């Protein structure tokens, strides 16, 4: 038991105010303090505040004092954090955490999944999924290496997979790089020259931020055409 | 009871 | 805030070896109730930090015995008696005996292994992309070691330094090796005007740079 489900990725426009939730279960939501923490991409963890659901009593560090508003719905075991007047700095990943070490047979240190926020005035953009294959039958011997390029998309979350996750071996997905308001991901998979092209290999890409669900397929080819 | 970190106080 | 200072900030270890991280605080961590709430987490990339040891020496459930906690007042130490590929991540020490709960800067444990030369692969623009007016050439330099590498895009023999996207993957929990994709982008037009496309990387493993290339419109 004990699990904190947080709300999914949020895109916000500077000056706006997001609102995220964290649903707790497995312990008495009304009896302990729940902490909210921000992990700016640059590793370091920093505590924002905490709230006692039971009596709705809060606590915030001087910084987040005018930047965060904690709230909780006890009948729903759900706490809410709301960041106001957003900026570039407000971009980080926020976790909700529950700690308790005073009872031996009931130690609690659990974290939510994290609610990644992206503060940008930028506009959503579906990705361009291009399969990547070797021209002609030029195989190193034993293995071939296919690829998939995903580019020109925003916001940051993208779900690349191979043969619907049935291909977990020999794959490498590289971090999305941002190139002026637009991301780019790529991934390679390495199978034996015996499998492909005799056995299909597909690259399944999804960009939920714009409901895109592409299934590009790596077909063999010839001299750049 | 308990602190803001759930400790007995 | 009570400052948690860790050291070393980067930690090179071979497998099987032993390691230690030291954590220290601005003020004592002994709570009025007599407990010392100093814990150590391990954050894997992309996942939330996870508890390893609470109240200086207590190991959380499932944590291997390889981990030990010790320390007092203001000076604390985490120890890995034996290092395995799983240990890959950043280790933090935290404080919950005072408000605010605070954390150290972190300590990236970097594995050491034998050397491995990258596996290069060049991929010509796709028909689907060319139609759009662009030509992204891609090079994958897979499973190499160490992390020190540089790739070169020599179009017709000339060092193209423009429109190249490099992205690396963290050290692998399987290989303890790295990978990266260099990606050169031209216009269909520019792409058309040249015949040779070379991706060559200089990496420890070889005195002669690893070269990979293709002649446009040929096998």
């Amino acid at each position: 038991e004990v699990n904190l489900q947080q709300s999914g990725t949020v895109l916000a426009r500077p000056g706006a105010s997001v609102r995220m939730s964290c649903k707790a279960s497995g312990y008495s939501f009304t009896s302990y303090w729940l902490h909210w923490i921000k992990q700016r991409p640059g590793q370091g963890l920093e505590w924002i505040g905490g709230i006692y659901p039971g009596n709705r009593d809060t606590r915030y560090t001087q910084r987040f004092k005018d930047k965060a508003k904690l709230t909780a719905v006890t009948s729903a075991n759900t706490a809410y954090m709301e960041l106001s007047s957003l900026t570039n700095e407000d971009s980080a990943v926020y976790y909700c955490s529950i700690i308790y070490f005073d009872y031996a047979d009931f130690i609690m240190d659990y974290w939510g999944q994290g609610t990644t926020v992206t503060v940008s005035s930028a506009k959503t953009t579906a990705p361009s999924v291009y399969p990547l294959a070797p021209v002609c039958g030029d195989t190193t011997g034993s293995s071939v290496t296919l690829g998939c390029l995903v580019k020109g998309y925003f916001p940051e979350p993208v779900t690349l997979t191979w043969n619907s996750g049935s291909l977990s071996s020999g794959v490498h997905t590289f971090p999305a790089v941002l190139q002026s308001d637009l991301y780019t991901l790529s991934s390679s998979v390495t199978v034996t020259s015996s499998t492909w092209p005799s056995q299909s290999i597909t690259c399944n890409v999804a960009h939920p931020a714009s409901s895109t669900k592409v299934d590009k397929k790596i077909e063999p080819r010839g001299p750049t055409i | 009871t308990k602190d803001t970190n759930n400790n007995l106080c | 805030d009570i400052v948690m200072t860790q050291t070393p900030l980067s930690l090179p270890v071979s497998l099987g070896d032993k390691a230690s991280i030291s954590c220290r605080s601005s003020q004592a961590l002994v709570h009025s109730n007599g407990n010392t709430y100093l814990h150590w987490y391990l954050q894997k990339p992309g996942q939330s930090p996870k508890l390893l040891i609470y109240k200086v020496s207590n190991r959380f459930s499932g944590v291997p015995d390889r981990f030990s906690g010790s320390g007092s007042g203001t000076d604390f130490t985490l120890k890995i008696s034996r290092v395995e590929a799983e240990d890959l991540g950043v280790f933090f020490c935290s404080q919950s005996t005072h408000v605010p709960r605070t954390f150290g800067g972190g300590t990236k444990l970097e594995i050491k292994r034998a050397d491995a030369a990258p596996t290069v692969s060049i991929f010509p623009p796709s028909s689907e992309q060319l139609t759009s007016g662009g030509a992204s050439v891609v090079c994958f330099l897979n499973n190499f070691y160490p992390k020190d590498i540089n790739v070169k895009w020599k179009i017709d023999g000339s060092e193209r330094q423009n429109g190249v996207l490099n992205s690396w993957t963290d050290q692998d929990s399987k290989d303890s090796t790295y990978s990266m994709s260099s990606t050169l982008t031209l216009t269909k037009d520019e792409y058309e005007r040249h015949n040779s496309y070379t991706c060559e990387a200089t990496h420890k493993t070889s005195t002669s740079p690893i070269v990979k290339s293709f002649n446009r419109n040929e096998c």
